[PDB]
C-alpha cells in the first residue's frame, strides 16, 4: 500500500522549565518578634543553616 | 474582646476605656541582601531592599 | 567610659587557647554574613541576611 498525497500537520508540546524560588527567616517563622523566643531558639541555628 | 486570625494570633482588640476597635500589625517586615566583591578585595558592600 | 549592650559576638580562639580576633554580628549586614557562614572571610557573590 503506497500513499498518494500528504499531508502537513502543527502539532504543540508544553514543557516546565522553571520553579519559584523561595527564601526563608527562620527566626520570623519560630519567634516572631519575642526576644526570649529568639534567646531560646539561638541553641538550633546549625539547622536554620 | 479580642479578634484572631487564620495562624491563631491576636489581630485585633477593643480597648477597655474607649470601647474602640485596634488592629494590630507586626512592625518586621521586608527582605534584605547584602552584594560584595569578596572580603580579600575590599570592604565596600551594596545592600538592595526587596 | 562606655556602656554594655546585650549583642551577639563571633570569638576566635588560636592554637594557644588567646582571643585574637572577634566579629560584632549585628554592626552591619556584612558583620551578618561572617557570622552565618561562621568565618572571617566572604567570597563574592550575593547573600540574604535577614
Ligand atoms: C491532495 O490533497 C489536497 C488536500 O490535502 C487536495 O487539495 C484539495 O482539493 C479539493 C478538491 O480536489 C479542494 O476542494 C480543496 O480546497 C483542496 N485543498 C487545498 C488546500 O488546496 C489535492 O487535490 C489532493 N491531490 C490529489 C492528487 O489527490
Ligand atoms: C473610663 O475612662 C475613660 C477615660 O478616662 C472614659 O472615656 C470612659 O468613659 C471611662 N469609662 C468606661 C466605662 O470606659
Ligand atoms: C603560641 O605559643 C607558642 C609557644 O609558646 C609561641 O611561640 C607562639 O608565639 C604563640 N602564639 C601563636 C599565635 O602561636
Amino acid at each position: 500500500a503506497i500513499p498518494t498525497n500528504f499531508t502537513i500537520s502543527v502539532t504543540t508540546e508544553i514543557l516546565p522549565v522553571s520553579m519559584t524560588k523561595t527564601s526563608v527567616d527562620c527566626t520570623m517563622y519560630i519567634c516572631g518578634d519575642s526576644t526570649e523566643c529568639s534567646n531560646l531558639l539561638l541553641q538550633y541555628g546549625s539547622f536554620c543553616t | 474582646q479580642f479578634g484572631r486570625d487564620i495562624a491563631d494570633t491576636t489581630d485585633a482588640v477593643r480597648d477597655p476605656q474607649t470601647l474602640e476597635i485596634l488592629d494590630i500589625t507586626p512592625c518586621s517586615f521586608g527582605g534584605v541582601s547584602v552584594i560584595t566583591p569578596g572580603t580579600n578585595t575590599s570592604n565596600q558592600v551594596a545592600v538592595l531592599y526587596q | 567610659v562606655g556602656y554594655l549592650q546585650p549583642r551577639t559576638f563571633l570569638l576566635k580562639y588560636n592554637e594557644n587557647g588567646t582571643i585574637t580576633d572577634a566579629v560584632d554580628c549585628a554592626l552591619d549586614p556584612l558583620s551578618e554574613t561572617k557570622c552565618t557562614l561562621k568565618s572571617f572571610t566572604v567570597e563574592k557573590g550575593i547573600y540574604q541576611t535577614s
